[PDB]
DNA sequence: TAGATCCCGCGCGCCGCAGAC
RNA sequence: GUCUGCGGCGCGCGGGG
């Protein structure tokens, strides 16, 4: 059929995600996949590093935050789905005599990251000398429990680690309707941003059971639409439950008077947000012009520039990408360190490769780079070739980036 | 009652005189055409005690209505006639406020011009936003002038309800206010903005002057053009333009007025005014002069046009409009604008993303096969330890600087050599314009977007060749209809679409995305979105300018009556404005309003960015809109006249049968019922018998034919004579065009040719340019189209008397109607809502029964004597139940339900106490 | 020496309350987390890890280890950190119990369900099998991530009879398969090149030192201590594995774990670097502490490098040029703090020692002489010597100064 | 029917100002 | 002397309300 599946060819290959011919999407949305490739890895954390750049920056009064990967034994509620057995299949009491067996005052894995901001909101309130308007971002991976709802083979809950930035903003509530809507608007904008096809990020309203009004996002997936960013208006109440000995000292400063600040919670999925990326960037029938490609957005593409050489008579002068390489390490720019293999590759298998690599630029370099020096550019969006100079390489990849970074 | 359906009345004597002989007729036509035998269904019967007539007849009511409506204000018309005013004053004060100037010219500082008539005009400058900049009038007594308190160096920030002038006094009584474009001018008066209403009413000569000799469309073609082909130019000398210079100069006799070559109001800045502040004061008070002699030149040539007073009034009463916004229409711009811009911006990026695809074409020669860039240029010209090893060429390489005689063109002298031509150009330069990466400059108005996207059909290439869009596109020298292209060029025809651009067409394309063979194909990814994506944007693309910038005016609290406080919905930072819709009583031919921005047949319509516009008129707190739309109203018109040119029996002509008996559903209606089954489209033919009964011919309804789908000239109306032998079987001879068939069209020529007021109902006036008696002349369709206009114009001013006696006899707090579209609108405070639902109901029983009246008739169907449904809303919509496509839901807004009420609204009285429900 | 961990606690650098972090527990993973500027200097340092480790040697790749481990069949004998490994739920160690029906090792015991790891070798040997067709055939090469690692703790105070706890430590770990020829001369390449870097952001390198350690198990190990002053410490540790290891692994099967170096087949060398980020920032924040209140951090380990003040001078039309500034420095990725907004106005005095104690690197005043000409008093950290400067002109500079950091 | 004409947009030549081979 | 990539005037077409 090629849809969900085609994709997982050249997607495990080249090292886009980890390699254990699982080839389902059920295991993917999950998060039980063993781990993702470099490519992967690579092309997460410029997706969280745009994302960053994109809140934390160009934008005022907000500061980082760490949270724990672990929370506190003590003073736990609650107990685990499939934990909680103790209708019957009690015969066996030869056990002589924490331990006991309701959870056994435990520790417990975290299954959300906005609990640590919630917690040192209380830290970073004086950061903002009491300012009502500001908020706490934070970038971590989080366990849920996962069941295929199949068999008993399984047995016991499955566990999917995801990747999710939550941020946590305190406002007035006055205008908590307004900044709700303006913060979802500015998620869409981001998410359609680095989009080939912002259409299929969509956007509904929900209304919790509480009363709670938030936003929900999706991207629409070829089997159908995934959650991948939720806006919910938190409501204050758990913070104020948190903290019932004395409310006196949580009330912000909003203009000359004293209340107690509205919370909303917008949390994203870096994992479901990354194959969303990875599946519009794919595009098939009497197309007529094949090359399949992952057209991936240059601001947070895994790769950007490919280096090769190819014909040269001394090879031994291939020195000239080295250093020059080491120049495109300066300021941030990511290269495939090429001309190793050095097998009897063709040319247009190795743009293939490259293309399916999602690598914006590919650099050649010929016996006719030592003297007037030009290197023949390759561009992924289209295969087309340039000679230009080796001195107007750097700012001009520079300018490139910066250019996609703002429309 | 009954004797095939008619309605119980309390008033007329016993009449009944329709005679045996036109029963006998009437029974012979309806058994051909239609069928005799139809037992049908007969409605309830209401009875209701009316308020008390005056007169002996319904038109000597009507008549001494509109007198008492008109009286008021033709003193202070006839003052302001009778009056004469002295030179100008040779130099106009400085001083904020309103500055009297008496005889001589003398400066005075008065609050306000206490005086029952002015000509009146404003002047506004685009620079400093909307707000008056200078204002002058004139009285019986002598000159005024205001400057706006634009000498003061402040800012404002604009938002103020004090800006515009002031011309009402606190009272603490009529004062007509004439003028050129009054309703522009009016727009800056302020206390029109008060939701309590205003006892000031207005008077415009472009209204005066469209209905007195005004000019239709293609005669104004050709008029500047002399500033079948053979007609007669009689008219010439009659007719004008309706500017204000070529107005004055054919009504009054004097040298041209000078025009202003600066024009520093429309083209300028505030310094410019301030430095020719005189010059343009006496440019304002020469138009002002201007107006005044036109007035007094048409007054009594206007009311020996229109000698019925219920015309004035209508007229009167129409010019004041009212439409509330409460704060949701800057938040329903921003919402609109950046919805236009986000799928603008998409929509770049998707023609960005197909022009980078199609570079692979060149890669191996395959665009010479490719049916869609085969044209194309597709050229490419080129015109210790480790520390040693550190130090190897670290930045760039030694020497490797070029010495540049190859490289000798820097930047846009060297364009992305190797690319294809068209990519080039579409790509900007390197370094200015910041090099905004990849093809941009692309939009859809470029050639390029053709051959990119779209091109169904066999071959679209749309070239500039005198042809546009090139095609036979039909079956059957080669390559002229086949899929591949690549034609040899010996000789290009246009074929199929012989017409070529000559014929007018329409936007014809939009409606025909669905299907119509438009759309990508192949794409699939980002072609089709385009389409889609200029489907969501066309309406906005094109109209945003003037859905923005309207002057809106909000009201401060104090200025709120007690109805608005004492609310549920009130004061939360709550903004309370009205946008006056700055519309001409009449625009064409026929008297009908017109205006661009809210006199146009548009709804919420999904796939729409810019759509709902007629949505977010929301009444205050306190207040709602009750409205109704006539039913099938020029089609009854017709109707009923031809019927009563026949004979008394309303369904004796075939036609208004089936009006009044057909219905939409289960029945034989004429729209989407009947004619569609022995035409081709469905919900088309509206149009259809629309044009059908304004006139038109063969060659029209062919070409309509052709515009709905794509046949042969053979199934068009050339072959298909058969709606034409049908319907109106004209040019009948030998009897004596006149019936022969369904339709009677020889009432509405007899009226055309008749000279008289030519107007059955209310004897207004044609136009002198179309008078066929002052100029003979051939252009018989604008006639007969004027004829059922202006009977239906005349409909409207009954209803706005009507309505305005029985708001006045009866303590009914509402006002300030709306005409859109032949549909009308009143704002009522809610608690007597009903109260306005049941007049109007009453009014639509008292107006057709005048249309009954007149043309020898005494009865009214059952049928069409009340509204289908009158609905009490608090937001304009086409239906009561309607919904928004582009914002998430209209329960986002304040959007409630409305009632149609109908029936249940007979049961009370039109007293203040209705069922007790007072106290 | 004494009172440091008050003066840490205030100015944001650490989160917690007072007395809570104490003098135990800092270098164990379960104590409360730091501050922003404490998560920014974490961001910067893996940052600057990752630029001299990964990207500047064109042979290292980054590999992804989950926190879990199903543990199949695992065996009886290990960390047990989380026998359970559930989400939730976790029964620590559970040493002994398990002895009846309930709770036992037919499912659920045994750590059938798994553990929680402690290091990220295991994951690279995992991924080791895919990396080598990603270097096709180059046996020389590295795995290198920065990531958290899950340990037990014991013997806190003895307050209580120990329950366990977990401890959380960020560790970058490098993986470097090297044929077994030379594989002493990678391990000793490797120790030599920590070492620098280790030094490079130093105010006093001296302090680092280094040891050379023996075990039955590894061929030869080192390890970096830093010399604390209340004892040696342990900030680095190198170990030489050997193929042992990775034999463990794949026990079926031959001739898929070897890789082609100098055109001969072999079977890799393993050699596991591991440093603790945490360890590795409070030393060097230790370094920097020193007699004002005022650190002397690296200029690139700074969290933030600039901050922008107003002195005195009209409240409007200083903050549009303010805002202004903030857009050109932010474009460029320089971090501007944004003090510019504080009302009250803040003693001059008090606001140079808090940003002192900011360990900011620079300090922008901005009066009416900027609204007249554009020119803005700038002061340093550790001379506490303002000058005048052009508004225009600070930009360069910095990236300038940054490069001075960068350059040796 | 009732069409609407300056206007805005997208192409073109003709006339020059610079500039490396 | 070329041949061009940078400015100002005309001209063709269209669409709109």
């Amino acid at each position: 059929e090629g849809s969900e599946a085609l994709l997982e060819i050249c997607q495990r290959r080249h090292f886009l995600s980890g390699s254990k011919q699982q080839l389902s999407r059920d295991s993917l949305l999950s998060g039980c996949h063993p781990g993702f490739g470099p490519l992967g890895v690579e092309l997460r954390k410029n997706l969280a590093a745009e994302w960053w750049t994109s809140v934390v920056v160009f934008r005022e009064q907000v500061f980082p935050v760490d949270a724990l990967h672990h929370k506190p034994g003590p003073l736990l509620p609650g107990d685990s789905a499939f934990r909680l057995v103790s209708a019957e299949t009690l015969r066996e009491i030869l056990q002589d005599k924490f331990l006991e067996n309701v959870l056994k005052t435990s520790g417990k894995l975290r299954e959300n990251l906005l609990h640590g901001a919630l917690e040192h909101y209380v830290n970073c309130l004086d950061l903002v000398n009491k300012r009502l308007p500001y908020g706490l971002a934070q970038i971590g991976v989080c366990f849920h429990p996962v069941f295929d709802t199949k068999q008993i083979r399984n047995g016991v809950k499955s566990i999917g680690e995801k990747t999710e930035a939550s941020l946590v903003w305190f406002t007035p509530p006055r205008t908590s309707n307004q900044w709700l809507d303006f913060w979802l608007r500015h998620r869409l904008q981001w998410w359609r941003k680095f989009a080939m096809s912002p259409s299929n990020f969509s956007s509904s309203d929900c209304q919790d059971e509480e009363g709670r009004k938030g936003n929900k996002l999706y991207y629409n997936f070829p089997w159908g639409k995934e959650l991948i960013e939720t806006l919910w208006n938190l409501g204050d109440h758990e913070l104020l439950h948190m903290y019932p000995g004395n409310v006196s000292k949580l009330h912000g400063r909003d203009g000359r008077k004293n209340v107690v600040p509205c919370v909303l919670s917008v949390n994203g999925d870096l994992d479901r947000g990354m194959l969303a990326y990875l599946y519009d960037s794919f595009q098939t029938r009497k197309k007529n012009l094949h090359r399949k490609v992952l057209k991936l957005h240059p601001c947070l593409a895994p790769i950007k520039v490919a280096l090769d050489v190819g014909r040269g008579p001394t090879l031994e002068l291939r020195q000239v990408c080295q250093g020059l390489f080491n120049e495109l390490l300066e300021n941030g720019i990511s290269v495939w360190p090429g001309y190793l293999e050095t097998m009897q590759s063709s040319l247009e298998q190795l743009y293939s490769k490259y293309d399916e690599m999602s690598i914006l630029f590919t650099v050649l370099v010929t016996e006719t780079t030592l003297e007037n020096g030009l290197i023949h550019l390759r561009s992924r969006d289209t295969t087309m070739k340039e000679m230009m100079h080796i001195s107007k390489l750097k700012d001009f990849l520079i300018k490139y980036i910066s250019s996609a970074k703002n429309v | 009652m009954l004797s095939r359906g008619l309605h119980e009345q309390i008033f007329g004597q016993g009449g009944e005189m329709p005679g045996e002989a036109a029963v006998r007729r009437s029974v012979e036509h309806l058994q051909k055409h239609g069928l005799w035998g139809q037992p049908a269904v007969p409605l309830p019967d209401v009875e209701l005690r009316l308020p008390p007539l005056y007169g002996d007849n319904l038109d000597q009511h009507f008549r001494l209505l509109a007198q008492k409506q008109s009286l008021p204000y033709l003193e202070a018309a006839n003052l302001l006639l009778q009056a004469q005013l002295p030179p100008k004053p040779p130099a106009w004060a400085w001083a904020e406020g309103w500055t009297r100037y008496g005889p001589e010219g003398e400066a005075v500082p008065v609050a306000i011009p206490e005086e029952r008539a002015l000509v009146f005009a404003v002047a506004v400058c685009l620079a400093e936003g909307t707000c008056p900049t200078l204002a002058v009038a004139i009285s019986p007594s002598a000159w005024y002038s205001w400057c706006s308190q634009r000498l003061v160096e402040e800012r404002y920030s604009w938002t103020s309800q004090l800006s515009p002038a002031d011309l009402i006094p606190l009272e603490v009584q009529e004062q007509l206010v004439v003028g050129h474009n009054v309703s522009f001018d009016r727009a800056h008066i302020r206390e029109q903005y008060l939701i309590q209403g205003s006892r000031m009413r207005f008077l415009d000569t472009m209204s005066m002057h469209m209905a007195i000799s005004g000019l239709s469309s293609f005669q104004r073609s050709l008029w500047i053009a002399a500033k079948p082909a053979i007609s007669s130019w009689d008219w010439l000398d009659i007719s004008s333009v309706n500017s204000l210079a070529e107005v004055h100069r054919l009504y009054v006799g004097g040298p041209p007025l000078e025009k202003e070559p600066r024009e520093l109001f429309v083209k300028g800045t505030m310094k410019d005014i301030r430095e020719n502040f005189q010059d343009l004061m006496q440019y304002c008070a020469q138009d002002v002069w201007a107006t005044h002699e036109v007035f007094q030149q048409q007054l009594p040539l206007f009311l020996e046009r229109c000698p019925h007073p219920v015309t004035l009034a209508g007229m009167l009463e129409m010019g004041v409009s009212y439409l509330p916004v409460n704060q949701n229409w800057e938040r329903y711009l921003a919402e609109a604008q950046g919805t236009y811009e986000e799928l603008q911006r998409e929509m770049k990026k998707s023609l960005m993303d197909l022009a980078n695809d199609a570079c692979q074409l060149l890669s191996g020669e395959r665009y010479k096969e490719d049916p869609w860039l085969w044209d194309l240029e597709w050229d490419l010209q080129e015109f210790s330890e480790e520390e040693e090893f550190q130090q190897d060429v670290m930045a760039r390489a030694c020497l490797q600087k070029l010495k540049g005689t190859t490289e000798l063109l820097p930047k846009r002298p060297q364009h992305l050599p190797g690319h294809p031509g068209w990519y080039r150009k579409l790509c900007p330069r390197l370094d200015d314009p910041a090099w905004t990466p990849g093809p941009s400059l692309l939009s859809l108005q470029m050639r390029v977007t053709p051959k990119l996207m779209a091109l169904t059909w066999d071959g679209f290439p749309l070239h500039y060749s005198e042809r546009h869009g090139w095609g036979y596109l039909v079956p059957g020298p080669y390559n002229d209809v086949d899929i591949p292209g690549c034609w040899f060029f010996k000789l290009p025809h246009k074929d199929g679409n012989s017409c070529n651009v000559g014929s007018p067409f329409a936007k014809d394309f939009l409606p025909k995305m669905e299907d119509g063979t438009l759309q990508a194909g192949p794409g699939g990814a980002s072609g089709p979105r385009a389409l889609e994506i200029n489907k969501m944007i066309s309406f906005w693309r094109n109209a945003h300018k003037r859905i923005s910038s309207q002057m809106v005016v909000w009201l401060p609290r104090s200025a709120l009556p007690r109805a608005v406080i004492r609310h549920p919905d009130y004061d939360e930072e709550g903004l309370y404005g009205a946008i006056l819709p700055q519309v001409v009583t009449a625009g064409t031919i026929t008297r009908r309003a017109v205006e661009p921005t809210w006199l146009t047949a548009s709804n919420a319509r999904p796939d729409r960015v810019g759509s709902e516009l007629k949505a977010m008129v929301q009444a205050p707190p306190g207040y709602t809109l009750v409205g109704a739309d006539v039913d099938s109203q020029e089609l009854w018109i017709a109707a009923v006249l031809g019927d009563a040119h026949f004979a008394g029996m309303h369904g004796c002509t075939a036609f208004g049968w089936m009006t009044l008996q057909g219905r939409k559903s289960r029945g034989t209606d004429l729209h989407s019922k009947t004619a569609t089954t022995v035409g081709i489209s469905r919900e088309h033919a509206k149009i259809f018998n629309y044009g059908r009964i304004y006139g038109a011919g063969q060659p029209f309804a062919e070409r309509l034919l052709m515009q709905f789908n794509h046949r042969l000239t053979q199934q068009e109306a050339a072959e298909k004579a058969q709606q034409m032998y049908a319907a109106t079987k004209g040019l009948r001879w030998y009897r004596l065009k006149g019936g022969t068939e369904s339709e009677m069209f020889n009432k509405l020529e007899s009226i055309a040719t008749s000279d008289i007021p030519r107007t059955p109902v209310l004897g207004c006036c044609i136009s002198r340019a179309l008078e066929p008696s002052a100029v003979q002349e051939e252009f018989m369709t604008s006639r007969v189209n004027w004829v059922v206009q202006s009977s239906a114009v005349d409909y409207l001013h009954l209803m706005l008397v009507a309505m305005k006696w029985l708001f006045e006899e009866f303590a009914i707090d509402g006002r300030f109607c709306i005409s859109i579209h032949d549909e009308v609108r009143y704002l009522v405070r809610e608690e007597d809502r009903y109260r306005a639902a049941l007049a109007l109901q009453i009014t639509n029983l008292l107006t057709r029964c005048m249309f009954a009246y007149k043309l020898g008739l005494n009865d009214l169907p059952q049928s069409v004597a009340f509204f289908s449904a009158v609905d009490i809303d608090r937001c304009l919509r086409k239906e009561v139940t309607m919904d928004c496509k582009t914002p998430s839901n209209p329960t986002g807004m304040e959007r409630r339900y409305g009632i149609p009420q109908g029936e249940a609204l007979d049961i009370y009285q039109i007293i203040e106490l209705t069922k007790g429900s007072l106290e």
